[PDB]
């Protein structure tokens, strides 16, 4: 813990900054400080934290697809390789982190629906980002991906609005998941469509604010469909 | 490409 | 010298690979590993070299300019300045430690005019990056950063044509320089002009392909004169 | 705001 001797809120207050500043593994490591003060997170923590890694990890797997196409190129020197798995070996250490702030002890501690399924849907999303980097025990990677994402689904169906963001983004997560990992298009569609369906029923519920937050996942819902039929 | 997932 | 094991060749092979994954801190790093080779480097390779820099400076720039902002904002606790300094601190890390790269041994060993005005314009732009953060030293700073730009200067006007890309971005940065910097808008609009008029009356002998490398910085050189008056 | 300096 680097910042073990920094204040739980100037650790909060200084990634709100470092986002501002666009300095985002900065982000990621002032709310890491946070997570190992120990204390359960709020709503925006919560949010902070995953924005944090969601844009380091997600330069990282830019950077691993760009070079991997590379290295696919010149297949069809040993240089594109090793630097694909210095990438590669960056991007497994960042989920690994953010994995073990979840197992450590976020996940154990979270006892309202709201903060259980965020996180659980974030253990989906990190270990679906090692599945996307993986070959060996790529399948046990995907089945912790597919285990974490069915106990936040299983949460958020009995214990939030079907036009809840958390539940729509897990969903959402769960039907790429589904798509791309899993190669279950058939089940990633009918995921997308349900999900939409019955949101797009429960908006009448909703206050002008509410739904224009909900109505944005759906839009990403809608977006994949067309992709995908 | 990519399919649209939740987030930045 | 982390990179003191991985050959020359590899590190500007990686060098490229990085660009193209947007990797630029790996990028700077990889280059710096090839500068302490100690072999001069061509053309490409100083590209590279500066490429690399000015994209991880130009991130940490942006970052000091959003905090100094709010810093400001909250002038007219000590989280804003706290972490101001320290991403001010790491910027000027990184200036040293281009500039290092400079007087150790790049510049001495530069005999030929488009090395040599290459490498002490980036003295100036470093020595101008410090400046930008400087309150004390200043002086001396924005001296160094003068000093480097002028003798760049005069050489490129000796030894190249008035159309040379190193000679007009030199003369650009320069004029910016003048303008933000030492505070002389008159000196940047003098050299802004000057610059574009002679190269103007130089594109006569120019190559299609040479003719669109010189437009373009002319252009930039267009637009500051465009704000400037 | 900033001027336009050479490169990116
Ligand atoms: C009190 C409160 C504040 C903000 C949020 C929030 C919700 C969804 C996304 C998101 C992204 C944020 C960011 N990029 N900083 S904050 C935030 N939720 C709350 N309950
Ligand atoms: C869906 C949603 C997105 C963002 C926020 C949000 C709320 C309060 C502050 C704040 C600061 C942000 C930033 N600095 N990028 S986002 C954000 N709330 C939501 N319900
Ligand atoms: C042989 C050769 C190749 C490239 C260049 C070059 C020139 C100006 C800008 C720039 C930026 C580059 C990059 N972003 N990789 S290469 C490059 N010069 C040469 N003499
Ligand atoms: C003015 C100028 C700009 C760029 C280049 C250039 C040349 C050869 C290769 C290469 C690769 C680049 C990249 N991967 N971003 S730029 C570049 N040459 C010039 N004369
Ligand atoms: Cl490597
Ligand atoms: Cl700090
Ligand atoms: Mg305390
Ligand atoms: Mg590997
Ligand atoms: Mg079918
Ligand atoms: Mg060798
Ligand atoms: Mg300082
Ligand atoms: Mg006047």
């Amino acid at each position: 813990g680097a910042m073990g001797s920094m204040e739980r809120a100037s650790l909060i207050q200084k990634a709100k900054l470092a986002e501002q500043a666009e300095r985002y593994e900065d982000m990621a490591a002032f709310m890491k400080g946070a997570v190992e003060k120990g204390e359960e997170l709020s709503c925006e923590e919560r949010n902070l934290l995953s924005v944090a890694y969601k844009n380091v990890v997600g330069g990282q797997r830019a950077a691993w697809r760009v070079l991997s196409s590379i290295e696919q190129k010149s297949n069809e020197g040993p240089e594109v390789r090793e630097y694909r798995e210095k990438v590669e070996t960056e991007l497994q250490g960042v989920c690994d982190t953010v994995l073990g702030l979840l197992d450590s002890h976020l996940i154990k501690e979270a006892g309202d629906a709201e903060s259980r399924v965020f996180y659980l849907k974030m253990k989906g999303d990190y270990y679906r980002y090692l599945a996307e980097v993986a070959t060996g025990d790529k399948k046990r990677i995907i089945d912790s991906a597919r285990s974490a994402y069915q106990e936040a689904m299983d949460i958020s169906k009995k214990e939030m609005p079907p036009t809840n963001p958390i539940r729509l983004g897990l969903a959402l997560n769960f039907s790429v998941f589904h798509y791309e990992i899993a190669n279950s298009p058939e089940e990633a569609i009918s995921l997308a469509k349900t999900t939409f369906d019955e949101a797009m029923a429960d908006l009448h519920t909703l206050s002008e604010d509410s739904y224009k937050d909900s109505t944005l996942i759906m839009q990403l819902l809608r977006d994949n469909l067309t992709l995908w039929t | 490409l990519m399919f649209k997932t939740e987030g930045p």
